[PDB]
């Protein structure tokens, strides 16, 4: 088994200012015991992407730091976005 | 206060003497990380004639 | 050249840039901005 830790989110491309747009992501994934249970909202943080530490700062979400007690699995799961006013939907699986 | 055609002003300090620049602890900065921003107000403003 | 006694010259950091992988023995350009203009260097 391979259990996730985080998601280093959209590496820096040459034309991307949305990223520094959004402030709080929302998680549904599957635990390992009663799989497929919502989880809460979070801020997001800045990481080097990849820990290289000659390349810039990027999205992060962290997955440990939530409403969780166990893992996360390869199975359904949904990343949503809290733009300023509205949601939206940015990654499926 | 400068004119037209200047920068901005600085202020980067607390003291009456100025030392000590501002801090501000780790949860604030984890805050200000995240795409937060402060806000600016004035309260009073004392002068001469 | 790393030498601790040597003097300071210019250097591109090429891992600090838009790729996610590696670079290779194959075509490559490499190119100045000069100050109002474009320019060119170096060449393989």
């Amino acid at each position: 088994n391979t259990y996730i830790n985080g998601m280093y989110f959209a590496p820096t491309q040459t034309n991307k200012e949305a990223l520094d747009y959004i402030q709080k992501y929302r998680v549904e994934a599957t635990l390992q015991y009663s799989g497929f249970k919502d989880i809460g909202t979070k801020d997001k943080e800045m990481r080097n992407y990849l820990g290289d530490p000659n390349q810039p700062k990027t999205n992060y979400v962290n997955l440990r730091s939530y409403f969780t007690g166990g893992e996360n699995i390869m199975t359904y799961k949904k990343l949503r976005i809290y733009a300023i006013t509205p949601d939206d939907r940015e990654l499926l699986v | 206060y400068p004119k037209k055609g200047l920068s901005p002003l600085a202020l980067n300090t607390m003291d009456q003497f100025s030392s000590r620049l501002i801090p501000i602890n780790y949860d604030q900065l984890k805050k200000l990380d995240a795409g937060k921003q402060i806000k600016l107000e004035t309260t009073q403003v004392s002068g001469n004639f």
